[PDB]
RNA sequence: CUCUCGGCCGAAGCGUUUACUUUGAAAAAAUU
RNA sequence: UGGUGACUCUAGAUAACCUCGGGCCGAUCGCACGCCGGCGGCGACGACCCAUUCGAACGUCUGCCCUAUCAACUUUCGAUGGUAGUCGCCGUGCCUACCAUGGUGACCACGGGUGACGGGGAAUCAGGGUUCGAUUCCGGAGAGGGAGCCUGAGAAACGGCUACCACAUCCAAGGAAGGCAGCAGGCGCGCAAAUUACCCACUCCCGACCCGGGGAGGUAGUGACGAAAAAUAACAAUACAGGACUCUUUCGAGGCCCUGUAAUUGGAAUGAGUCCACUUUAAAUCCUUUAACGAGGAUCCAUUGGAGGGCAAGUCUGGUGCCAGCAGCCGCGGUAAUUCCAGCUCCAAUAGCGUAUAUU
RNA sequence: UACCUGGUUGAUCCUGCCAGUAGCAUAUGCUUGUCUCAAAGAUUAAGCCAUGCAUGUCUAAGUACGCACGGCCGGUACAGUGAAACUGCGAAUGGCUCAUUAAAUCAGUUAUGGUUCCUUUGGUCGCUCGCACUUGGAUAACUGUGGUAAUUCU
């Protein structure tokens, strides 16, 4: 209830297919208010639904007051899909990384480097 | 090779005469009379107030239809208005070089909160702008060295989360208040 | 060095892209092409600087590969792609298109156009040969050759052409009374009217040329780029009209933006 | 300071040559 | 024809030549497919050449530190010039042949040294100057020492090759393999300097490339190099001690006087910490934001140097007694030690402060 | 902030140095609660290096006959994704160190009318009077046999 939503510098990317906006979250006495929260605050204020939009970056201002994130607004899913870095749409459930290690993968490339043919496939 | 940079200053100059007993006296006065943690701090407001004077002593040695030293001085002229030492009515380069120490001093957080009644002593004053009591506007400043603007010097507040302000009493109330 | 460099450090980039200090090591490189690595601008820094439409530099690569920035009327899918002086970027999707010309205070300004001023440029003739069976060439300051032109085209002239046919329509000779803009040095993108070309064989042109407001100044002559047809010119001009404010007067513009909007 | 070619002026020589001063344009960003 | 300040320029004409270790004049792929048996739009790769961009390469004028216990240097083995050539991407003693005997020097040539990579620049500084610059930007040079190459537009390349030198690894003793002045790490040297971490998300680069790779770079770890802010306590009442003011001959007594000191009393306010939740982020950490606990000084306790003069702060107390020692210098100690060593008190700077060296 | 102080003598006034004073940089001692930046094997040895990593690369668009796969529909030349290999490009950028090097490097200035140039960008790409409705031979990838103590050997 005390928390309330302002929207600074605001673009519509009709070439990223998207709306960009810089976002002021008001909230003087409770936390920094969580991303998922400020997601459907975002889908109530501009009428779509909260899958589609993405924030990030929110640096709570010293005392307790303001705090500034950026937010970004998608027209459909696939265009967020296609658009948007790999790491916002991991926090979505959206894309998985791939767990090796970058000193396995590179063990294992000298590895192979050092075989030739279909053998090269075989190393582990 | 770094995104990094290493542009960095030093706001003090130490004196050259370590122990002279005028030097020392001066020093203490004013430590006294406006509630500081050290000598350093008289030093970095002694050289600040060095930089002024400089920019000024070189500024004046130009011709008064210089370009140059019209916009440098006459934005200096705002700046030192705008923290509040000058007066509107000797706005001119030549009164610069008749500034003294205290008319910086009296412009920090820590004396601003003495004289205007938000706290009744000079040690009180700096207790309080530590613990996030005293606001400016709308942000909690702790810092007690807070230059305060001649715009910025009329709303000084409470800081309404604190016990002084709006409400919220701190762990001693809340504390005594639950012994029985 | 061995062989051609490939980075460019941030710092040793031209000063004009106004890039920051502290994001990274390194610049974008501007690729080899039609303008001077130092008189140009890569299309990463028109597009996540001065338009704040990419953020990174990969939402520039997401973007110029979608096919959306056009330069000169051609798809260039460069990142680094050095776009220059007099140069018309458009794009489709927003339908929009921008001439980059040079900023009052020598940067290069965002100059939003009309789509129908987008269709033509104005080229600096920078030499004239004659080659191959008696067939004449210009070279301009894009490196665009042209055969056959107006036998009237000298050096050192304007001619400007047609961006989709790719043929000149007509030319403006260096003469005095031409208004003319600045390319380089203290004086860059001052815009003002020919008064006196002098020579020295041997030597560089200097050239004084009158502004708008009456303060004559002086340049090279490889740096002026002629514009105006007597004094209206060619082209849309940025906000200011070119003349350079001073900078106490340029305080008082502020102070008064101030006083007017509070 | 001037005699020729072109539109009261523009081209050409200047004037024994320099030092000196003043102006102008060129002079990397960072640092200052 | 056109042009520069100036061509032996560009263009034009003619006679010819055009290398078998050769010069160009598409035997290429993709996308949609369509019109009067034939014609076709868009894109990708390619290409002799021209112009361009990124440069590279040579030249020009001016500008280097110390040294005369360096005054003549150069030229047989090119030193300075001339003509013709060779090689070279080109201009040239760049090399060769034939001539000429030149070229530099007290305006310091030549030789040496340098604890010399140059510059942008750093510290100091009234003005002048002095010192430094290995070091993140620019230019140069080298990958243990020299040398010679391949491929390529670009290398005399070393995370390419071939040799010799010096080290050095695996042997089955026939042979094979090297190059951390890249990132981390070790030895060694030292007065002297960090993790065998994590990631390409940022910055940019490379490739056939909206996709892959990047110890470039970012991010954490060690970090009192240095730099900025900034806690270790604030208020009130008492209880003493002084100082002035008034009343009192004085002694003494008061104040809606002042100033100190109180392991005195009262309350409130807080952060260091432990911990949730969020945020941060590539995933974290940190900073910032919230709940919870969290403070009476007899600790959640501040140090490092000093108290003879220079030079601030003791002729205070005890110990040792020209001993031990202190002391940059001047000097002290030989019994009342103002200087040693402790305690107490005090001074200086203060999360910092001593010493040594270099330089101002 | 254009500054001085002690020390020769019985005492003075000097010359004069020594010592103090402030900085800034390396080392080191002692101490260290918060927080934001941030240098860091240069000096001595351009001394030596165990181990891991640091340079790779595919689009609708050079070559797919690896069932390697789910998979067409079946005489459908080649559906798709695609390991490997050939081909093309990069590896000459970056990083590191300061040993060399004293008109050298380098800096400002000029020049190439004395040259080379991948790439990018614009031009040129039936100017040439002399089997093409498609040319030839190999060689990897794969199958199979091996050598050597051993290698990114073959």
């Amino acid at each position: 209830d005390t928390v309330t939503i302002r929207t600074r510098k605001f673009m519509t990317n009709r070439l990223l297919q998207r709306k960009q906006m810089v976002i002021d979250v008001l909230h003087p006495g409770k936390a920094t208010v969580p991303k998922t929260e400020i997601r459907e605050k975002l889908a109530k204020m501009y009428k779509t639904t909260p899958d589609v939009i993405f924030v990030f970056g929110f640096r709570t201002h010293f005392g307790g007051g303001k705090t500034t994130g950026f937010g970004m607004i998608y027209d459909s899913l696939d265009y967020a899909k296609k658009n948007e870095p790999k790491h916002r749409l991991a926090r979505h459930g959206l894309y998985e990384k791939k767990k090796t290690s970058r000193k396995q993968r590179k063990e294992r490339k000298n590895r192979m480097k050092k075989v030739r043919g279909t053998a090269k496939a075989n190393v582990g | 090779p770094v995104a990094r940079s290493w542009v960095c200053r030093k706001t003090y100059v130490t004196p050259r005469r370590p122990f002279e007993k005028s030097r020392l006296d001066q020093e203490l006065k004013l430590i006294g009379e406006y509630g500081l943690r050290n000598k350093r701090e008289v030093w970095r407001v002694k050289f600040t107030l060095a930089k002024i004077r400089k920019a000024a002593r070189e500024l004046l040695t130009l011709d008064e239809k210089d370009p140059r030293r019209l916009f440098e001085g006459n934005a200096l002229l705002r700046r030192l208005v705008r923290i509040g030492v000058l007066d509107e009515g000797k706005m001119k380069l030549d009164y610069i070089l008749g500034l003294k120490i205290e008319d910086f001093l009296e412009r920090r957080l820590q004396t601003q909160v003495f004289k205007l009644g938000l706290a009744k002593s000079i040690h009180h004053a700096r207790v309080l702008i530590r613990q996030r009591h005293i606001r400016v506007r709308k942000q909690v400043v702790n810092i007690p060295s807070f230059i305060v603007r001649l715009d910025s010097q009329k709303h000084i507040d409470f800081s309404l989360r604190s016990p002084y302000g709006g409400g919220r009493p701190g762990r001693v109330k809340r504390k005594n208040a639950k012994k029985g | 060095a061995r062989g051609p460099k490939k980075h460019l450090k941030r710092v040793a980039a031209p000063k004009h892209w106004m890039l920051d200090k502290l994001t990274g090591v390194f610049a974008p490189r501007p690729s080899t092409g039609p303008h001077k690595l130092r008189e140009c601008l890569p299309l990463i820094i028109f597009l996540r600087n001065r338009l704040k439409y990419a953020l990174t530099g990969d939402e520039v690569k997401k973007i110029c590969m979608q096919r959306f920035i056009k330069i000169d009327g051609k798809v260039r899918t460069d990142i680094t792609y050095p776009a220059g002086f007099m140069d018309v970027i458009s794009i489709d999707k927003t339908g929009e298109n921008f001439r980059l010309i040079y900023d009052t205070k020598g940067r290069f300004a965002v100059h939003r156009i009309t789509p129908e001023e987008a269709k033509y440029k104005l080229c600096k003739v920078r030499k004239i040969f004659v080659g191959t069976k008696g067939i004449p060439h210009l070279v301009t300051h894009d490196a665009r050759t042209i055969r056959y032109p107006d036998p009237l085209i000298k050096v050192n002239d304007t001619i400007q052409i047609d961006l989709e046919t790719g043929k000149i329509t007509d030319f403006i000779k260096f003469d005095t009374g031409n208004l003319c803009m600045v390319t380089g040095g203290a004086n860059l993108g001052r815009i003002g009217v020919i008064t006196n070309r002098e020579r020295h064989p041997g030597s560089f042109d200097v050239v004084h040329v009158k502004d708008a407001n009456g303060n004559s100044f002086a340049t090279r002559l490889s740096n002026i780029f002629v514009i105006g047809k007597g004094n209206k010119p060619w082209i849309s001009l940025p906000r200011g009209k070119g003349i350079r404010l001073t900078i106490a007067e340029e305080r008082d513009k502020r102070l008064a933006a101030k006083q007017s909007s509070g």
